[PDB]
């Protein structure tokens, strides 16, 4: 995250840490949404153009951290996982549309102060929050800079959801019903983005009619960081829920 | 799981279940246009 | 620069 701030502990019990066994490496952000699944972008799993097929035996899952680095003895838990589900449409030959994807643990991981899965948002919550100038939040342990350098906790940002047009017009990229952009505005005199490690991390809002948080996208893809008249392009999760909600029920949840 | 997501979803046990507020979460509720 | 992770979870 570029131009954000340090976490309070507690802050996003949901966060998850996408973590590369070996080399042991942060691959991407990702998201507790129930006690045995975690939601991620596909593309932090997939992404033949780069060679880059992540599978369940490839990867750990740690909740509860705050430390990008450390291993929170009594804090963290570390799960394996049991199987991966991407979208069988997501678009990783042209625009990364519907990128998305579930994994199931291995095993239940029981909630904490600090861990604790985000609820996915209902039709009409995502009728009433998806609008351009609400604020969203997002939170990563990832670079802090374009090119640079990284953060030793993790960091949060707070953006702003922008008008489809303004997103459409900032890139060449084909963007899709799939997909929201958000940030600020060059004018707007107000920075922040998500940056490389972020990806497949949340981007949450708080309801003001029932105080609770709600994971509205998933930080998907943008060009470089925070760059000006550019914004972060992240997958609806709404519009894809009901792919989530298949795919729970068919198996397991 | 699903449908709202959870159950106990979207409360954190050290914010919203002891109602105290993170340090930015003023921000996000005023956009939609000031809060609850 | 990652500490070392328990060899249970690997
Ligand atoms: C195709 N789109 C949508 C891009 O953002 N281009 N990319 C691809 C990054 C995806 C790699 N896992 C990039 O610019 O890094
Ligand atoms: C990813 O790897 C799996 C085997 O683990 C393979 O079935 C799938 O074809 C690969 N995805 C490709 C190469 O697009």
């Amino acid at each position: 995250i570029v131009e954000g701030s340090d976490a309070e502990i507690g802050m996003s019990p949901w966060q998850v840490m996408l973590f590369r066994k070996s080399p042991q490496e942060l691959l991407c952000g990702a998201s507790l949404i129930s006690d045995r699944w975690v939601l991620t972008a596909a593309h932090c799993l997939l992404y033949p153009p780069w060679d880059k097929n992540f599978t369940e035996n490839d990867l750990l899952v740690r909740i509860g951290k705050h430390s990008r680095t450390r291993y929170e003895r009594n804090i963290e838990k570390i799960s394996m996982l049991e199987k991966i589900y991407i979208h069988p449409r997501y678009n990783w030959r042209e625009n990364l549309d519907r990128d998305i994807a579930l994994m199931k643990l291995k095993k239940p991981v029981a909630f904490s102060d600090y861990i604790h899965p985000v609820c996915l948002p209902d039709r009409e919550t995502a009728a009433s929050l998806l609008q351009a100038g609400y604020k969203g939040r997002v939170t990563g342990w990832g670079n802090l800079k374009e090119t640079w350098g990284q953060p030793s906790v993790l960091q949060v940002v707070n953006l702003p959801i922008v008008e489809r047009p303004v997103c459409k017009d900032s890139t060449r990229i084909r963007i899709t019903d799939n997909m929201f952009c958000a940030g600020y505005k060059p004018d707007e005199g107000k920075r922040g983005d998500a940056c490389e490690g972020d990806s497949g991390g949340p981007f949450v809002m708080k309801s003001p009619f029932n105080n609770r948080w709600y994971q509205m996208g998933i930080v998907s893809w943008g060009e470089g960081c925070d760059r000006d008249g550019k914004y972060g392009f992240y997958t609806h999760v709404f519009r894809l829920k009901k792919w989530i909600q298949k795919v729970i029920d068919q198996f397991g949840e | 799981t699903f449908g709202s997501g959870e159950a106990d979803c979207g409360l954190r046990p050290l914010f919203e279940k002891k109602s105290l507020e993170d340090k930015t979460e003023r921000e996000l509720l005023e956009s939609y246009i000031d809060g609850r | 620069d990652f500490e070392e992770i328990p060899e249970e979870y690997l």
